[PDB]
């Protein structure tokens, strides 16, 4: 039963996740326990985000779709505009019900984006990423420096190369 | 950042307990899934999210006890208990050798909702709601307003209730609105406004249900 049990982990996952980003298409990457914090008063800050990381692919998509709405430093800059962030970032929350995330979308389409349709709906400023005092380092769209923390250094570089794949390479189907 | 729904709020019982599961239960490394001791502890942590969260967006949703709870997480999901005895079974000979004193006390609010009623002991510099020790076959909502004759001295008179296990002592405060903020309570035995708890837990019992008494805050207006 040990592996028909990893397989109804990806579709209790995928299926939940759904229900929270609706345009997920393919789980790309779970672990089972992460943590957020925040960079701005030059120390880090234990948010109140605690729970398993996902990294998945966006159907993005049909073009002219609504990023709909959800209901000073320290709140986040929810992202409003087209439909157009090609993978998305979530810690499934244990804390209180809302869940954290990041949508991680190529320079490689940002890029194609900024130059071609300059129709910018929100200000957005390529992402990168690095792994530094046990944390992972990722500088977000809307410039927020956040860090997410995993026990094992195995897995912190694991998460790392993947979201520098992510945004170092072009819109993919693994 | 990116903006996702809020589906808890909408969504089936049988669907709130499959989300629950990802968040507590399913996604944990093997060991706390292949010891009994472990995923009955995840069953009272994801319980309480939902008693404390679930079950305050959603009202079309019934209130579980841990008993009943871990009976619909393995209806829904068998596959994570592997094991042949019952949960019911379990959770009394092996979470519950993790022996708990059971402390009913109530979160008493105003009618036209702006004000809390916690009080500070004699000894202890830190507040509270009225918060004492049970008895023997007695309800669990007889033993509430009992003590909260005792520690302020007013009897109100079921399901609404905010379950948390702290320190092995089963905290399980109900929620009463409707008490006058006027009227003069003092003990009767021998030896706050809510607009100002709210800024002042930010900075980083009553400690920890701020967001369960902040959503039962947000509903009734």
């Amino acid at each position: 039963s040990t592996e028909t049990l990893e397989i109804y982990r990806k579709a209790l996952n995928f299926n939940v996740i759904a229900r929270y980003d609706p345009k997920i298409k393919q789980l790309l990457f779970h672990t089972p326990h992460a943590t957020v914090y925040k960079w701005g008063d030059d120390n880090w800050n234990k948010l109140e985000y605690q729970g398993v990381l996902a990294i998945y692919l966006r159907d993005v998509g049909d073009k002219e779709a609504i990023l709909p709405e959800v209901s000073e430093a320290n709140t986040p800059h929810v992202l409003t505009g087209h439909d157009i962030y090609n993978y998305g970032l979530i810690i499934m929350n244990r804390i209180n019900p809302d869940n954290f995330s990041l949508a991680i979308a190529p320079n490689s389409v940002l890029n194609k984006r900024k130059l071609f349709a300059p129709n910018r709906e929100e200000e957005l400023e390529p992402m990168k990423v690095e792994v530094r005092d046990d944390l992972v380092m990722i500088k977000t769209l809307k410039k927020e420096v956040y860090g997410i923390w995993v026990h094992t250094p195995e897995d912190r570089q694991n998460i790392y190369e993947l979201i520098k794949y992510l945004l170092e390479n072009e819109p993919t189907d693994s | 950042s990116l903006p996702l729904l809020r589906p808890f709020e909408t969504v089936s019982l049988e669907n709130a307990v499959e989300d629950l599961v990802v968040r507590f239960i399913l996604n944990v490394p093997p060991e706390d899934l292949s010891t009994v001791e472990r995923v009955l502890f995840h069953f009272e942590e994801a319980s309480w999210f939902y008693t404390d969260f679930v079950k305050l967006m959603n009202p079309y949703l019934p209130n579980l006890s841990i008993k009943s709870f871990s009976k619909i997480v393995i209806d829904i999901c068998p596959l994570i208990w592997n094991w042949d005895i019952t949960p019911e079974n379990a959770l009394v000979k092996f979470s519950n050798y993790k022996k708990t004193i059971p402390v009913r006390g109530a979160a008493i609010f105003n009618d036209s909702l702006s004000k809390i009623l916690l009080l500070r002991g004699i000894n202890s510099k830190h507040w509270s709601f009225p918060r004492g020790k049970i008895g023997k076959d007695e309800d669990d909502v007889a033993c509430c307003i009992r003590e909260v004759k005792e520690e302020t001295g007013f009897d109100l008179t079921a399901d609404q209730y905010v379950e948390r296990n702290m320190n092995g002592k089963n905290f399980k405060i109900f929620l009463v609105k409707g008490v006058p903020e006027d009227f003069e309570f003092k003990p009767e035995h021998k030896n706050k406004d809510f607009k100002k708890l709210s800024k002042a837990i930010t900075k980083n019992l009553v400690n920890s249900m701020i967001r369960p008494l902040s959503l039962y805050v947000k509903n009734e207006k």
